[PDB]
């Protein structure tokens, strides 16, 4: 899922 | 294709957009508050759309995950029912910290910046404190209109320098969410793959005061009234069709050293993929028995999954493309190309040099550092360090706190130890804090840290034992206990006896220490970096090949087209997914388990004005040639006339690794169709309400 | 799509060939010894195709694995290695009990044969009788013509009669085939799958007198010079493209009662694919240390893992379908149908009950019968149970011998004997007896045989050694005791000491007692069979369905158009394979080691001029929508021209349970292309002279 | 493989 890691 | 252009660089793609098959005008797209591209916000992290006047905003599931976990409990579980509210005053807070930003205005900041770090001279932490210096002021001047929050983005290594001023909407809710095996269908092991057949959506509202003017949440508080918002598309998509996206992609690293690629795949990748894997086990376990540990503990399972799965696509995807290779033999091509230019390749040949030591330097100590900020992000230890810090910080002048500790981060720390209370149980935080000393533990004598060692006490079993059980003894387990050390001062800290408190005042003055080398090295950074990577640039140009600055969190914008791709040969991937695709993976089991009403929807052919005559469904995913990353999950899909068809939520697996090197024959976002979101909300989870505001109904 | 279909039924599908794409007449394709379809041959098993006017024969590399393995030796492997003759003096025999048969005449002999059967009367085993005395003295007359064999055929459960003859070749020689990891590339791992990238061919040459009859193998043979032979296609095949298959397809059960499909899935098909397992797993093991077990059981092992996977890909393809609900359901509507017409639909309903009676006569024994028919088919004891029924049959005149044992059978008989010297290993064998006599006593007491029991004396392990001892004695493990034994009279038989000898006259008479009940049940079926399954295919037609009979041995068309299939939800199949493909899967390790000159030619992309441009590579294997089985490995496969474009060798997974219930959507033959045949006879393991003799060098 | 069993 493309959400922002960190 | 390829490249997460920035807005200033649309003159460059205008051909390209137009070729691909956009509509409207390039100056239409160019004006940033209007329509459509006034519609489209950031999340922090995600991307989302207005999508009503009304204020209705639009994301994916995975986005609005955290906000439908906040308002779960084992007894009401939203996560696994979904949300529905029928009027706008059922509709629940999304938390303190869920955002909305609504773009205000853009300003080149360039000159200034880099003047700024000249007055530095050649001392490096100095050069880092100008900075910090600069920026604080500027965004201080930016936040003196209320509402508005401000943000400085460096691009292209620091050649260039843009400031973001955005209203800041504080109010958000939750309307609308599809149940869990919907917005999640195949989980885990669906994630970052194709075939896709997930309904990856969710709705918030946004909300103001009376006076029009951002407020905190409140029962007095109204719908915000966009300026701007989305349509549904009246043409059915199709393959080959024109799409395009903005949004706000987070981070990419295709420009860097060889020996930056290198550690990140042999060593950090690897290394927290292991971490977040073993982290897991642990909580998958303690959930199965306990229902309270498994709601509370979603939201960060949902991100150690996603994290160390999209780790492992990398790796993979690094030895598919021979990753190392091409990494080792463009530097080497870019080396090549310095030497040739005598005297005037000089500077950016001695900046490679500097930044490859400078990674050296961090690569000493890289074991260590990882450790303990991982270590003192567990719940309890997290708490008090952050507190703690805080409380040193407060008797500075505000101009003089570290960013993260002024005033105007106070409601984000307020609103996290509030957060804290619906993802926190003891027991669990418990083995994830005997979980991380063990591993302090097998860290070398060189890596360790004299104060854990010492409040340690020890090195094997027993000790962790002695430590966990002293540490139980924290009162930082309620909120009421985290928002009294919220407000606390300094002495008071150091006085106390809860053992959390304790903790933090002994690996302060280390946690202190190993910041200021962190912000030298930067130091040193700032002086290199913009020299090597404006010569990386420079050659790309010269290459002929596509020149656009790695993603940073701001906003940027993608285009092609619907299209397949082909993983091996004998094969293809279609561009989309139907109906009848997510009743075939249906086993009764998470997380291939359908609403009855989904499976009966389908069986009997009810496709709700929706079907696409051209695959025979209504369909449910689809794949394009766009390039996103993260953070753009939630960002809406337009087509060639600015019309919603989907939202971007995924990539599939070979994609991954096009965060380091680009490849464009696999490289495809999987979003979700606009039918499908109305497809649902008509057949399956109704809100007919939702449909109507947004004239689909 | 669908269907085998007779050469008699081409009226009917002359509209359908012309819409597909034919652009021959069918009067063209109607003229079964002209050009082409005179060139199609059949092998016993496989199809193969004449390929030039000196009696050049392609095939498969499975058709052919037998012939390759009896010229092979541990040390000198032609399966690994391959095999070339650079000129025909250098082609080595296929072996004694290679044919290739090439058709003369067919003829309808129904009526004679419903009338033979009907003067027999209310007997059932008189029954069979009549109909084997009517097929031997029909079959006396065709073959008084030297040189020739013919064949006698039921379709339709008996419904009409046809007598084949075929000139009989009996020297066939070997005269290429592609080294192992071509021919077999991806071993049994691919095998039933798609994508594939198999060189599935081969090439012998037949022979005859310098007479021009037929005649065993001698060096005074000469090549025969058939009257027609196929031409490689001078047009490229694409996607979309008309494609014909002609060859003999063995066996369907289309028509067939549910309670026998649930008979095979259930019991049949497990318990086979079970028992080939063990097997497989045995004999693998011991080639593991013994080159010479390895080569001389590799033909053998072969057919055990083809015939397993493919037992388990029907069953899988049944779940997938739910094979079991709809043969259930197409029962009752049939059922329901005959009642329907009261007083006409009596006498099927009556067939029905009966089969069905019949049917649960042979559920009874299954067990005893299988496992005795497999004990007996190891190789000490297949051949003491032959020869001792020989020297039994040839007491009596020759009319009167079985099928099987009468003069016209006399060399096949001896040329298994000789071959099984390629095919045989004491330790192996005895490894086998031992599985088989340890499953034989976990059989029931109600499952038994008296003369197995007595000579075994008990049901424990020290009975099973005892045994094993006893028949490691027998002298029939060389070729010429057995042929010694081939010659002898009954009396001999009856006074021997060679135990394996003992064992078969103990056990005969039971298996002459067996047979007779095996006779009168089939008796039975033949009065039931023809009614029922004229029903059956009247309902079909009142359905609108597709009319043709399962096969059974005989000449089959099938046609349709190159295609791929979707096997699920977002993806396909394409139509094609290519070169890139091969090397792609290359590990190194059998069986996927491809020689090297093919790892070099596909990297500097040496196409040779056999390119399609369509596809940006050498084709490899291609998919279509024809309907073949087993048997029509090997076939030619022909364009809108009637030339050849490949060669049919497999089916893909899912198309395997077709064999009871056909399914279009996932029903494709895999064929290997001409233009690969050709690309690897030219840069891989290179066969000038018999492409010069092809005319395509 | 397409041969005939058995
Ligand atoms: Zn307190
Ligand atoms: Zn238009
Ligand atoms: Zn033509
Ligand atoms: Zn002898």
């Amino acid at each position: 899922d493309r959400v922002y890691i960190h | 294709g390829e490249g997460m252009w920035v807005p200033q660089q649309l003159p460059e793609i205008a051909g390209p957009l137009k070729k691909a098959g956009l509509k409207l005008s390039p100056q239409q797209i160019s004006d940033l508050t209007g329509d459509p591209m006034g519609a489209v916000v950031a999340l922090g992290g995600c991307t989302a759309s207005f999508v009503s006047p009304n204020g209705l905003v639009v994301t994916n599931h995975a986005c609005a995950y955290g906000a439908i976990q906040l308002n779960s409990t084992a007894e009401n579980n939203l996560i696994k029912n979904g949300f529905n509210a029928p009027t706008t005053a059922d509709e629940v807070s999304a938390g303190p910290n869920a955002r909305v930003f609504v773009l205000d205005e853009i300003t080149d900041v360039t000159k200034d910046a880099k003047a700024a770090i000249a007055a530095a001279g050649d001392d490096a932490l100095a050069r880092t404190k100008a900075l910090e210096a600069f920026e604080k002021k500027l965004i201080a001047d930016c936040e003196a209109e209320a509402g508005f929050r401000c943000r400085l983005y460096s691009f292209s290594g620091g050649n260039t320098y843009r400031l973001f001023k955005n209203l800041e909407i504080k109010d958000v809710r939750l309307a609308y969410a599809p149940p869990g095996s919907v917005g999640k269908f195949g989980g885990d092991i669906d994630n970052w793959m194709w075939p896709r057949h997930t309904g990856a959506f969710a709705f918030y509202r946004a909300y103001v005061g009376k006076d029009g003017k951002p407020a905190a949440f409140s029962k007095d508080n109204v719908p915000y009234q966009p300026k701007h918002w989305l349509k549904f598309a009246d043409q059915p998509l199709g393959a080959g069709d024109f799409v395009m996206v903005a949004g706000y992609p987070g981070s990419t690293n295709r420009y860097a050293l060889a020996a930056e690629f290198d550690n990140t795949a042999q060593w950090t990748y690897p290394t927290i993929a292991r971490h977040y894997k073993n982290q897991i086990a642990m909580v998958e376990a303690a959930g199965k028995q306990n229902a309270d540990i498994q709601v509370k503990y979603a939201a960060t399972m949902a991100g150690w999954n996603n994290t160390s799965k999209n780790y492992d696509g990398q790796l993979e995807g690094f030895k598919r493309i021979d990753a190392a290779g091409q990494k080792l033999r463009e530097e080497a091509a870019v080396l090549g190309w310095l030497k040739g230019q005598g005297a005037k390749g000089q500077p950016a040949l001695d900046a490679h040099a500097k930044l490859l030591d400078l990674l050296e330097q961090s690569k000493a100590t890289r074991d260590r550092d990882l450790t303990l900020a991982l270590f003192n992000n567990t719940a309890m230890l997290g708490s008090a360090t952050q507190l703690y810090r805080l409380s040193i910080e407060r008797e500075k002048p505000n101009a003089e706190r570290e960013s993260g500790y002024q005033e105007r981060d106070l409601p984000a720390i307020e609103g996290g130890l509030k957060q804290l209370e619906r993802r926190y149980v003891a027991a669990m935080d418990r083995q994830l804090q005997e979980y991380w000393l063990n591993e302090y533990i097998k860290l070398p004598a060189d890596q360790r840290v004299a104060a854990v060692d010492a409040w340690l006490g020890g090195n094997d079993a027993a000790a962790v034992k002695r430590a966990l059980d002293r540490l139980a003894g924290t009162k930082l387990g309620s909120t009421e206990e985290r928002l009294k050390w919220f407000a606390a001062d300094r002495k008071a800290f150091e006085a106390s006896n809860d053992p959390a408190i304790q903790y933090a005042v002994a690996v302060m003055p280390t946690l202190l220490k190993l910041e200021q080398e962190r912000k030298t090295r930067a130091g040193e950074n700032l002086a290199a970096r913009p020299v090597y990577l404006q010569a990386l640039a420079d050659y790309k140009k010269s290459q002929g090949e596509f020149v656009y600055p790695d993603a940073n969190l701001s906003l940027r914008i993608t285009f092609g087209n619907v299209m397949g791709y082909a993983p091996k040969d004998g094969m293809e991937y279609t561009p989309f997914t139907t109906l009848e695709g997510v009743v075939a993976k249906e086993t009764g089991q998470d997380p291939f388990d359908s609403p009855k009403a989904l499976l009966d929807a389908v069986a009997a052919k009810r496709y709700g004005g929706l079907e696409d005559k051209r695959i025979g469904s209504v369909p449910v995913n689809y794949l394009s040639d766009l390039d996103i990353t993260g953070g753009n999950a939630g960002s809406p899909v337009l087509d060639a006339h600015g019309k919603l068809v989907g939202l971007a939520f995924d990539g599939n697996w070979e994609s991954v690794s096009s965060n380091w090197v680009f490849d464009p024959k696999m490289t495809r976002m999987i979003a979700v169709d606009g039918r499908y979101l109305r497809w649902i909300m008509q057949e399956v989870y109704p809100a007919p309400q939702l449909l109507k505001e947004m004239n689909v109904g």
